[PDB]
């Protein structure tokens, strides 16, 4: 569940 | 520019670009800075940063 939203905040676009 | 040494005028400006880059990264890494800029109407997946 941390590995879900660590890519949501490393979205790299916005 | 005399009351501060030219070592110090560079170290302020290097820290001015330094802390600016850290505060940008540390706000994206943090979950608490992500929220909605539209508090009037309820959530419609409008979670958005400011930095
Ligand atoms: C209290 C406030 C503290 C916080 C502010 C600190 C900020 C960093 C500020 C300065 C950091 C670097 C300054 C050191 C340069 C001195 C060398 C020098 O004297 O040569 C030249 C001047 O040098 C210049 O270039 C003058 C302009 C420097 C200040 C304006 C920078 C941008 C404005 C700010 C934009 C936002 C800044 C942030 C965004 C990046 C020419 O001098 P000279 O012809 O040799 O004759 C003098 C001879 N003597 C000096 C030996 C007697």
């Amino acid at each position: 569940s941390a590995m879900v939203e660590e890519l949501r905040m490393s979205l790299k676009c916005q | 520019l005399n009351p501060l040494s030219p070592d110090i005028w560079m170290y302020v400006l290097l820290a001015c670009l330094g802390v600016s880059c850290v505060l940008f990264v540390i706000a994206r890494f943090s979950p608490y800075e992500w929220y909605n800029p539209h508090p009037c109407n309820p959530d419609s997946d409008v979670v958005e940063n400011n930095f």
